[PDB]
RNA sequence: GGCACCUCGAUGUCGGCUCGUCGCAUCCUGGGGCUGUAGUCGGUCCCAAGGGUUGGGCUGUUCGCCCAUUAAAGCGGCACGCGAGCUGGGUUCAGAACGUCGUGAGACAGUUCGGUCCCUAUCCGUCGCGGGCGUAGGUAAUUUGAGAGGAUCUGUCCUUAGUACGAGAGGACCGGGAUGGACUUACCGCUGGUGUACCAGUUGUUCCGCCAGGAGCACGGCUGGAUAGCUAUGUAGGGAAGGGAUAAGCGCUGAAAGCAUCUAAGUGCGAAGCCCACCUCAAGAUGAGAUUACCCAUUCGUAAGAAUUAAGAGCCCAGAGAGAUGAUCUGGUAGAUAGGCUGGAAGUGGAAGAGUUGCGAGACUUGGAGCGGACCAGUACUAAUCGCUCGAGGACUUUACC
RNA sequence: UAGCGAAAUUCCUUGUCGGGUAAGUUCCGACCCGCACGAAAGGCGUAAUGAUUUGGGCACUGUCUCAACGAGAGACUCGG
RNA sequence: AAGGAACUCGGCAAAAUAGCCCCGUAACUUCGGGAGAAGGGGUGCUGGUGUAAAAGCCAGCCGCAGUGAAUAGGCCCAAGC
């Protein structure tokens, strides 16, 4: 429970390391954008090339 | 699948059971994935009950349905739409007879910025 | 499961009559100790099938000696032959374990026969 | 020796003969796809890495048609290996009907995967008391004795637990009514659903 | 089965109770199905019989909620629990051993208890 | 017992529950000798720790006693095994009481009732699943097996044969078979149990303007069930027979010592011991294996590298045989991968309406009716579209022959 | 002295016997050897009354044989 | 399930019973009590007829279940204080 002896910060990254985020893929500049994700819907209702708010 | 709802079956069967008229209130609605999914596997087969318009099956289905006030209107005036039932039963379904099931199709809605959460819409045709 | 419908579709005996939940069966088996293959006649209301498929069926509650006693097997074992209605039972429900007590009109009346 | 190439489609009961209500089962009993031999000279081993399962065209690789290399035709999904051969083309070989190890089969699958469990839940020890005033119930037990400032490995505690493959012995089937698509076996053949059942036989026989 | 139950007569013998202690399975059962010689003792009987208070005796199990299903595969005879006592081996106490049985003794040594039982089944 | 050397800025000290491990001075199972052993049953020791070594009543408490047992009802060690796992019947608060002692204050392990057991895992260690690299190319399948684990038990009956033995009584050895008992693996078609979106009944209550038919709430209102899946008590399984080295023991021939002598060479037999053999984990087995196939050998001064990209692999999505999540598997329309649709089971039990009878309550016809979730077959009706990223061009040295 | 006595009192010791109990140091009844009972520090009785303390029995029973199932909350996956 | 307290120092907790009516009710007693002792029965609806002041009747209809759920005593024996 209660710890024993101080981290030494470099480990303690190295408990950070594997935290890290994931990038998500976006589709990039579609007509010159703006963007979605693949299986998502774009800023401008498109989901499967048509507009839905 | 058939699952928990994040909430207990009481209010499964009761959210369900506000969201469904909803969902036919208005056209299509965009609430989360999950809700989402219950409409996908449930929606879909009691409007496909919604096809037939048995006055003793869409009376099965008036649990289903409740008591509205359309904003589809002239329902207050001569008829354009009605209840929640006996004619939508036809409004939507004689569209929707030819077609053999699958009547929404959902889309994933980019996620809210309130606590991260994927919503999607849900259309019926 | 349409594998196992066409297997255990197969082999099986057809010859065992409709009948609804529970009542006085006439039994014919033929079970042995002499190993001689002596009839086994039995008897005794059945409380009701057993439904899911073609092995899960019937039991017999005979109470006739002071003590209940039941049969669970089934309809296509080619040792039993042949089974018989006594008393066209019709009652509401199912599986009578509602029959576990006041045995008069119970063990009379289940009929309501048409 | 035993082309057992097949999954079942589930867990029955028949009776076979005098009657005889037994748990039965089946294996679907799909042809033989058995490469060639690979005797002990370019590789100790006897066995074959038989391929099975008929893929679509989405399901391969360069090395799966590229396993149609060195095979000669139709690449397939499943691989396993068979120690006792007989051995008779390169890439497919012969169908269910013969058996050339034994009818108490041993019979091999690849358990169903219940996922992590409690401890009791397949582990078996005692489960705690309920009553009288005690926190301690659904907790294994202690496992370190004080004299070293160790705890010791072996004693089983916890484990994610399901896809662990057994190879029971001595499955009681007779020789099996064939058909061209069944294998009869008898009840609680391990495995899962949609699982192969691949059998060697007669290791304790 | 379990042990340490109270349970009805079934036979000529006066003991209104009969409680078996603990049969055996070398050391090792916790059941007694059918077919099997357990160990019975009496806490009520009747103003016949031989006696009443705690006498360790033997006795072969009779009626159980089910015991072995058959090699039929037909299923399980009674419904409620009874035995009888042992006359000090498979002996049967007395003629009347009333109340039905079933077939699964015979193939042990209770034959003549079979002989003495008026049905089976 | 003694010893005061750590522990007074904390070594929580009974017994029990759970969970075990080792030791052998071996309790049973194994072999063998001796016997004041005719056997049967015994005594006795030698080698043996592979496995197993009961359940209750009483005793807070060890010890011990009783019952009934089996193969036997082992002895110990391990912080009298284990309280950051647990209980708190035991001293070990304060109360109160007795007895006894002390004028008293109180006391006396003398008794008894009640009496105040926290910790949100940091490391190491455990259990299970992953990422990053490596295994002189990138891959993708396959396995060997260096090694590591698991598991080992035991009745009962018959035959051999009431023979041998033995006046008899009694009762074999060896060896065949059959059959339990646990323990443990698998799996839920069976006995079932359970089932929170399945169907029935049904109390009370509000509401669907009326009723009918329904909804909500009353633990899932209660109850009869029960599809799936999960689960034992449900179902099946094992510990077989081997090999080899043997311990103990028993051998031949033999030698000082012409004899003798299982030993000194030299040769045998010989056990649940050991090891292999049965099963599992297994090339991060850096020695990183061995095999099967594919891509190949690119562009840029490329010295350095850099950037393509093959073969792929992946993102992303769908779902579950899988699953905390990752990861696994199934798939991504060249489609059954999930949901719907259709058909069927599926359990429920004769829907509703309508009509008939009946003062009504109700009965009956339509009508195995109607309904129906995780159950199978088909069905593209939706969703797996579109897209994007990572990802080899393979160094030396020697011989063979490159 | 009366009267009670293995006492909430006897470690004397699982006192003895009998009953409950197959199994019975605890329980009851007698015995009474009273270390060390005991009379207004009341003693012996005493129905009803007790969140009493025990001992036995009936009833019901997942406490346990030997567990298993589902519902919710954390846990845990992510966002704050 | 089946089995019951075999668990434990200890049926500890949970279980189960309870409403209303109507029967019936030991022990001792300080004669009130005990005692709701215990144990038993009934309990839904339909039409009558009687119930409105008023239960009971009759028949039927039903029921797994009739204080249909909720809410509401486990009892007994004995001893010590």
């Amino acid at each position: 429970a209660v710890p024993a002896r101080h981290t030494s910060s470099a480990k303690k990254n190295r408990r950070r390391t594997h935290y890290k985020l994931t990038a998500p893929t976006v589709t990039f500049d579609e007509t010159t954008g703006d963007y979605r994700h693949s299986h998502r819907v774009s800023l401008k209702g498109y989901y499967k090339g048509r507009k839905v708010r | 699948s058939n699952r928990k709802l994040g909430r207990t079956s009481s209010q499964r069967k009761a959210m369900l059971r506000d969201l469904t008229t909803d969902l036919i209130i208005n056209e299509t609605i965009v609430t989360t994935e999950a809700r989402a999914k219950e409409v996908r596997r449930t929606v879909e087969k009691m409007i496909t009950l919604g096809k037939k318009g048995d006055l003793s099956a869409r009376r099965a289905a008036a649990a289903y349905v409740r008591n509205e006030i359309a904003i589809k209107d002239f329902n207050e005036e001569t008829e354009t739409f009605p209840t929640a039932l006996q004619k939508l039963f036809n409004d939507l379904a004689k569209r929707y007879e030819g077609r053999n099931g699958g009547y929404t199709r959902i889309l994933k809605v980019e996620p809210r910025r309130g606590d991260a959460a994927p919503m999607a819409i849900i259309e019926l045709v | 499961m349409n594998l196992i419908e066409s297997i255990n579709a197969a082999q099986l005996r057809t010859d065992i009559p409709d009948f609804r939940p529970g009542d006085t069966v006439r039994v014919h088996a033929k079970v042995v100790e002499g190993t001689r293959e002596r009839i086994q006649i039995f008897e005794g209301v059945v409380i009701a099938r057993k439904n899911s498929g073609i092995n899960e069926t019937y039991t017999v509650r005979k109470i006739s000696n002071g003590v209940g006693v039941e049969r669970i097997f089934p309809v296509h074992t080619p040792r039993v032959e042949k089974i018989e209605v006594i008393r066209h039972g019709k009652v509401r429900r199912a599986k009578l374990y509602y029959l576990r007590a006041l045995t008069g009109k119970k063990a009379r009346i289940a009929e309501r026969r048409r | 020796s035993k082309g057992i190439l097949g999954k079942k489609v589930g867990m029955t009961q028949i009776f076979t003969d005098n009657g005889e209500l037994i748990p039965v089962t089946v294996i679907e009993a799909t042809p033989n796809t058995v490469l060639q031999v690979k005797s002990v000279e370019t590789d100790g081993y006897e066995a074959t890495q038989v391929g099975f399962d008929t893929l679509r065209e989405v399901l391969t690789n360069k090395p799966a048609k590229g396993h149609a290399a060195k095979a000669n035709t139709t690449p397939k999904r499943f691989v396993r290996e068979f120690k006792g051969l007989e051995g008779a083309e390169v890439g497919a070989e012969i169908t269910v009907d013969t058996f050339a190890a034994g009818d108490v089969v041993d019979v091999t699958g690849t358990s169903k995967g219940k996922g992590f469990q409690g401890p009791i839940k397949r582990h078996g020890q005692s489960r705690g008391p309920m009553a009288h005033g005690s926190r301690y119930h659904r907790r294994p037990g202690s496992m370190g004795p004080v004299a070293a400032n160790k705890v010791p490995k072996g004693k089983k505690l916890a484990g994610r637990m399901g896809n662990k493959r057994v190879t029971v012995q001595n499955l009681v089937i007779a020789q099996v009514l064939p058909e061209k698509n069944v294998i009869l076996v008898k009840g609680n053949v391990p495995g899962a659903k949609k699982s192969l059942i691949v059998v060697k036989s007669a290791i304790k026989a | 089965i379990q042990t340490e139950s109270r349970l009805k007569v079934a036979d000529n013998s006066g003991a209104k109770e009969l409680l078996t202690i603990r049969v055996l399975g070398g050391s090792s059962r916790k059941f007694a199905g059918i077919g099997d010689i357990v160990v019975a003792t009496v806490k009520s009987a009747a103003p016949g019989g031989a006696v009443k208070k705690g006498e360790v005796v033997k006795a072969v199990i009779v009626r159980t909620k089910s015991g072995a299903k058959r090699p039929d595969g037909s299923y399980i005879k009674f419904d409620e629990n009874a035995a009888v006592l042992i006359r000090d081996d498979k002996t049967p106490r007395g003629t009347r051993i009333f109340g039905p049985v079933a077939r699964e003794l015979r193939e042990g040594g209770y034959m003549k208890i079979v002989s003495l039982a008026p049905e089976v089944l």
